[PDB]
């Protein structure tokens, strides 16, 4: 029975900072990759960031290129997202997804409002 | 972000551009040129086109004639049965999908394509296991026709269903490959929930390598008018039947392993689709040899045609 | 009303219930049971399935061999060419449409199905005109010291068949879905004066059907007082020409008769199963002809085996 | 160049009567059939009535069964529709169509408001 916690996030002022979390439970964590995906108000899902199973090579969207940074802990089953120098459009509900896809396992999410 | 995994699928093409779609929901013309999909459908037509008559006539001639009941003929009928299940069960779906550009039937449409194509190759392989044992027993003669061969045909259908069925059950799954026109065992995505990683080890060793050991074991024993030809030409054809099998299925089997190891690496849709569709000649190539080499059958084939 | 006419179509099923839809826009499963549409697609598969190899091999064997250049072989190649144009041009569309239940391709999809199926029957008919003339000239011998022409006789068939099948595509007449709305054919139903299909049907029946039959039975009428090499090559070939017509009359009369019945009784109470049976039955025109060329003419059958069993 | 006139029709009170007209031009009239079709406000077209080319056998919808009656003049190229004992729902825009179909040549018709 798979479970993905969606810790970290809340209300932050423009040009601020925020470090999200994604605790994994009930599967071989380091044998899969993990991504971050957000849900803007009105607009469709955006694939934010992604990283390999080992964690060597991270990839970001052009939207949040360089500003955001993704990193994972294989030992403690966690995926972080240090979001820095935020903007108004980054206002969204953030989810962490498995594999390489935008399909989201059910998660608490996190209301990141900028 | 080299490939694009989904619940059902894995598209070997990055979804940074945002173009990637499910190969059950929409066509995959962004993977390769639209004419390359018609090239598949054209190629796939000829497999169905020359597949049915050769397999049907070979089935007809074998059953019609009360003669021709040597184990060789039983297995080459067994293939002809399976090869028809390929042409109707599998090849129809891929020919239809090749046109549309995606599995418009749905996830079950993929299962058909993979299942019967998996049977065809495994039933053909486990048949070459039986033939290798049969040619061994006659030549080397450890023991001082229509019985053992019939049980040897039961062996192939038992062992092939140990390969192709479990994907349908739950252990492993069938997933679109390359251009997303064919299907096959999930090498690309671990999908631990399904446990396809464990199945691939199972499939390669137990379904494929074990046979190859048994075939080359039996071939290793044979290193040192009727009986002088029926022993030679038949055992010679058994070798040519394997040689053709090794040409056919190694391309796919090698690429399948490459992808199994390098999951998430940078590879395109043309990588797998070439050796995947090449391996679908398994329907036709086997009973071409049975006509081409074995002249005994060729004579009795003409009896059925030219009455 | 009894039927249901539209801009493109005519559905032989009343639209009082409000169920009737265009056979280009939506499926026609209200006409007959859904499995009956799969019965067409299944049947239509076998026409394509046994069509390609027999026509292709017959084309291959005739061209491969420098021998076998008698007028009989030229025409039976000419058929094999047309029969492939049937299988690829026409039969693909109907097999695809039979599955979906409607011409999902569109109005042009209908044109394909009707066009190449019209050619196949006309090229076969005008070929039997040439054969009837050829068997007449050899037996009765109207021109002395006589016995190239076949190649010009093949040009005759393609000229005359295109005088039938092409005009619908141009404007004079049109191709319209028939019966279950899976096949197509010449508009016997709607007058469509704008198209002038009423005038074409008279044209098609007389000029593209009846006139041939007169010429065939005219030439057959010459061989009434009549009926190793010359005693068999005269007999068996001329015998096969008759069997080739006999099969044609079995094949195309069902459709040709029903087409006339509908041409007379436009708007009468008839269902979708009425026309679709003789329509799809006539699509055996692809396969039946070069079965006889193998079955009867053993001379070819020997040389066919040469190509197969090399 | 085909042309269908749509004479007759206007404002009439409930339970009234009205006789429509449809003058044909530029085709062999008596060689095909003609129908009547109406356009209610909001809802789709309704096939009202139809008749054979000769004019022998008329057919009506269940909606206007018996109340309406259709008749044609082959000599003068005309089709009539004696609509009697009208109702509120008969409020529509009436067209006369060719063949047996609902496709309407020309347009405008006649504003029959009850
Ligand atoms: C066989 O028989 C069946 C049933 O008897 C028949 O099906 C009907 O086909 C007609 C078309 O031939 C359909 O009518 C159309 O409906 C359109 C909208 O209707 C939908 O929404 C309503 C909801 O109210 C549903 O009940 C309905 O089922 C539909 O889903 C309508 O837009 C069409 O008409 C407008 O557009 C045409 C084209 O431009 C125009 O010519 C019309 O005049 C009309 O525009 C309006 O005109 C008025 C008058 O000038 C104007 O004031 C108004 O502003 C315009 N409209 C607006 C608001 O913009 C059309 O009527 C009908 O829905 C079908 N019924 C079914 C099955 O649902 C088949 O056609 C028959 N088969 C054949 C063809 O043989
Ligand atoms: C490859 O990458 C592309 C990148 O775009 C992916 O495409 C996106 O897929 C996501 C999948 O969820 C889509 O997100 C959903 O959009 C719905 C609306 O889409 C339509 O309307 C918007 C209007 O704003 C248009 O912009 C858009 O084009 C569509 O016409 C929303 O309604 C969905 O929200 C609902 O469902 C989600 C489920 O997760 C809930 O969380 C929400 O609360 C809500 O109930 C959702 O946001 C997104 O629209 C797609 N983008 C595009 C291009 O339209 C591909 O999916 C990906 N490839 C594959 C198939 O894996
Ligand atoms: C739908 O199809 C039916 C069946 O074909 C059509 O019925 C035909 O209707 C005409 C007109 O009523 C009949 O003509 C009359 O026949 C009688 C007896 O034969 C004759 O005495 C009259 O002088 C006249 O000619 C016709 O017979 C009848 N067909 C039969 C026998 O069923 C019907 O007309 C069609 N519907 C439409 C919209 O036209
Ligand atoms: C896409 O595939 C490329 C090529 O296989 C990957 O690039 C490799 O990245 C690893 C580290 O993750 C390096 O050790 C290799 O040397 C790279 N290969 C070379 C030489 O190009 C890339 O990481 C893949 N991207 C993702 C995230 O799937
Ligand atoms: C075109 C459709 C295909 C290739 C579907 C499935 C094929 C397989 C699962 C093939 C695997 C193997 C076979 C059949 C033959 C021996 C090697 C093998 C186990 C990799
Ligand atoms: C399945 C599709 C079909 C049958 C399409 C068209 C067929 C015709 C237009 C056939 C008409 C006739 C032929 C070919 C043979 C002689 C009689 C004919 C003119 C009625």
């Amino acid at each position: 029975q798979v479970q993905l916690v969606e810790s970290g996030g809340g209300l932050v002022q423009p040009g601020g900072s925020l470090r999200l979390s994604c605790a994994a439970s009930g599967f071989t964590f380091s044998k899969y990759a993990m991504n971050w995906v957000r849900q803007p108000p009105g607009k469709g899902l955006e694939w934010v960031s992604g990283i390999r199973p080992s964690g060597d090579n991270p990839t970001y969207a052009d939207s949040v290129e360089g500003r955001f940074t993704i990193i994972r802990d294989n030992d403690k089953k966690m995926v972080y997202l240090q979001m820095t120098s935020l903007k108004t459009e980054d206002t969204a509900v953030y989810y962490c997804t498995r594999g390489y896809g935008t399909m989201t396992i059910e998660g608490q999410g996190t209301q990141v409002t900028v | 972000m080299n490939g694009t995994e989904g619940p059902n699928f894995y598209v070997p093409f990055s979804n940074k551009t945002g173009v990637v779609r499910s190969p059950f929901e929409a066509p995959q013309y962004y993977l390769a040129e639209p004419w390359q999909f018609s090239m598949l459908a054209a190629y796939m037509f000829l497999l169905i086109m020359l597949g049915f008559p050769i397999n049907f006539l070979t089935l007809y001639v074998t059953v019609q004639h009360k003669k021709l009941r040597t184990p060789l003929n039983y297995i080459l009928l067994n293939l002809a049965v399976a090869d028809l299940f390929m042409v109707f069960g599998g090849f129809t779906t891929t020919l239809y999908t090749s046109l549309h550009g995606y599995f418009v039937f749905g996830p079950t449409g993929c299962n058909l394509e993979g299942f019967f194509a998996t049977l065809g190759g495994e039933i053909a392989l486990w048949s070459l296991v039986v033939l290798a044992i049969e040619r061994y027993v006659v030549v080397c003669k450890p023991m001082s026709g229509e019985n053992h061969a019939i049980m040897g045909v039961a062996f192939t259908w038992v062992m092939a269903l140990a390969c192709a069925a479990p994907p349908l059950v739950g252990w492993s799954r069938y997933i679109p490959e390359g251009m997303q026109c064919s299907c096959g065992i999930d090498y690309y995505t671990p999908h631990e929930e399904t446990n396809n990683e464990s199945f691939v080890i199972y499939m390669f060793v137990v379904h494929f390598i074990i046979p190859l050991i048994v075939i080359f074991f039996c071939y290793g024993q044979l290193v040192f008018a009727t009986t002088q030809k029926a022993e030679k030409e038949v055992t010679r054809m058994v070798i040519i039947m394997v040689i053709a099998f090794l040409i056919c299925w190694l391309p796919y089997a090698g690429v399948a392993f490459y992808i199994f190891t390098h999951q998430g690496s940078d590879f395109g849709p043309i990588f797998m689709t070439i050796p995947a569709f090449f391996a679908k000649t398994s329907a036709v190539y086997n009973p071409v040899i049975y006509i081409m080499m074995n002249k005994q059958f060729r004579n009795c084939m003409v009896t059925t045609l030219c009455c």
